[PDB]
């Protein structure tokens, strides 16, 4: 199938505390594999996932330059960016970023993508073209002048055609077993009375990877948001994901109404009934 | 702008009376990332509790996931305690079994 | 691997 390599970063800054608080973390679609925080005694990137372990010293020693390297940016950042928007010393604020790359199943190069939000609103984002940048207000307006003019772009696509896609190549053979797998979603229903007249039918989802998944309510064949419920799609803490759909209906009428389950392991989606 | 956390309690595994488990508090949806999270048990704050690396979604809300090895008992009560600059007093969501 | 370069904003 085809898969991504995610890095995200969260600067926070702490005025009167210190340096601010950094934290990255990368990913392999759902699968987190390293980490690094500056509050932490190591002061080194750090494994996360089995299959990163067997990487070198000399592995080890990059990344961490790297991204105690881009810490320093981001720091230098927070300043600007208060002074962009003209704002307080005394205030906490952050700088959150996100680059990744997306390959097909032969590994070739799909498309790659970078966005930068300040205290959580969307702030720059490189275009889908990979040469242009889209800014959201007056203030990123003056980094995209910047970036443009210093043709950031063209170092940034560089990574994310290159780097990015050969790292990911690798991390998808050496981690495989982890990486390379679908597990389906194991599905059952429950049914309950809320009274004498209606009762939950409550559709589980349970054991899947990836997170990516759909449940839906139908009646009499026909579409139903009226009258359900789904919980955020969520982590069992083993590598597998967990969701669940729920729906209140009149007693006596549970036939009607069927759950569908649409997830990548399951080679036709499901129809539950009760 | 903040963002109050969305919080699910629940066990990695579906709960048997006696037979170890984990876990799970799930906090997600907020904004900003200092947050405080803890479990409990009948009431008292579990000692040893890990949590997840901090990440966040595609909306820029983060999300965090704390855990625990327990084994439920059918009279002990589990919960999860969440402190956040956007509650005026922190939030306390009971495990129930069957969520 | 993550990206060995950045620049300020």
């Amino acid at each position: 199938g085809s898969h991504s390599m995610r890095y995200f970063s969260t600067s926070v800054s702490r005025p009167g505390s210190g340096e601010p608080r950094f934290i990255a973390v990368g990913y392999v679609d759902d699968t987190q594999f390293v980490r690094f925080d500056s509050d932490a005694a190591s002061q080194r990137m750090e494994p996360r996932a089995p299959w990163i372990e067997q990487e070198r010293p000399e592995y080890w020693d990059q990344e961490t330059r790297n991204v105690k390297a881009q810490s320093q940016t981001d720091r230098v950042d927070l300043g600007t960016l208060r002074g962009y928007y003209n704002q307080s010393e005394a205030g906490s604020h952050t700088i959150q970023i996100m680059y990744g790359c997306d390959v097909g199943s032969d590994g070739r190069f799909l498309r790659g993508y970078e966005q930068h939000a300040y205290d959580g609103k969307d702030y720059i984002a490189l275009n889908e073209d990979l040469r242009s940048w889209t800014a959201a207000d007056m203030a990123a307006q003056i980094t995209q002048r910047k970036w443009e003019a210093a043709r950031w772009a063209e170092q940034l696509r560089a990574y994310l055609e290159g780097t990015c896609v050969e790292w990911l190549r690798r991390y998808l053979e050496n981690g495989k077993e982890t990486l390379q797998r679908t597990d389906p979603p194991k599905t059952h229903m429950t049914h309950h009375p809320i009274s004498d007249h209606e009762a939950t039918l409550r559709c589980w989802a349970l054991g899947f990877y990836p997170a990516e998944i759909t449940l839906t309510w139908q009646r009499d064949g026909e579409d139903q948001t009226q009258d359900t419920e789904l919980v955020e799609t969520r982590p069992a803490g083993d590598g597998t994901f967990q969701k669940w759909a729920a729906v209140v209906v009149p007693s006596g009428e549970e036939q009607r109404y069927t759950c569908h389950v649409q997830h990548e392991g399951l080679p036709k989606p499901l129809t539950l009934r009760w | 702008i903040q963002r109050t956390p969305k919080i699910q309690v629940y066990s990695r595994h579906p709960a048997e009376n006696g037979k170890s488990n984990f876990l799970n508090c799930y906090v997600s949806g907020f904004h900003p990332s200092d947050i405080e999270v803890d479990l409990l048990k009948n009431g008292e704050r579990i000692e040893k509790v890990e949590h997840s690396d901090l990440s966040f979604s595609k909306d820029w809300s983060f999300y965090l996931l704390y855990y625990t090895e327990f084994t439920p008992t059918e009279k002990d009560e589990y919960a999860c305690r969440v402190n956040h600059v956007t509650l005026s007093q922190p939030k306390i969501v009971k495990w129930d079994r069957d969520m | 691997a993550i990206f060995q370069s950045s620049m300020t904003k």
